[PDB]
């Protein structure tokens, strides 16, 4: 969640006063993984035993 | 004759007092030119911008 506001400028003239903006912008989580190889032998094992 | 022969063209401004001596040291650049300092800004980020 971002609330965003816009300075604006006061004017005159043959122009109807404007209004000021807010903007109320949202960008969803991208979600993401990685992983690597690590294989160990079975004799390994046997030692652990 | 003492007071009244006293038209000075000047500032004058008696019992007068206005202005913060203490002021303000803001960034600005300054340039000499010629040989007069003066100021030279351009104006599009803290204003015209967003």
């Amino acid at each position: 969640q971002f609330e965003v506001q816009q300075p604006m400028i006061a004017r005159d003239g043959p122009h109807p006063v404007d209004q000021p903006v807010h903007n109320y912008m949202v960008k969803r989580i991208h979600k993401r993984s990685l992983s690597a190889a690590f294989a160990i032998a079975s004799e390994a094992l046997s030692l652990l035993s | 004759t003492l007071n009244i022969p006293s038209i000075p063209p000047q500032s004058n401004s008696d019992s007068t007092t206005a202005g913060l001596p203490v002021n303000a040291r803001v960034p600005a650049d300054l340039v000499i030119v010629g040989d007069k300092l003066v100021f030279l800004e351009a104006l599009e980020r803290r204003v015209y911008q967003a």
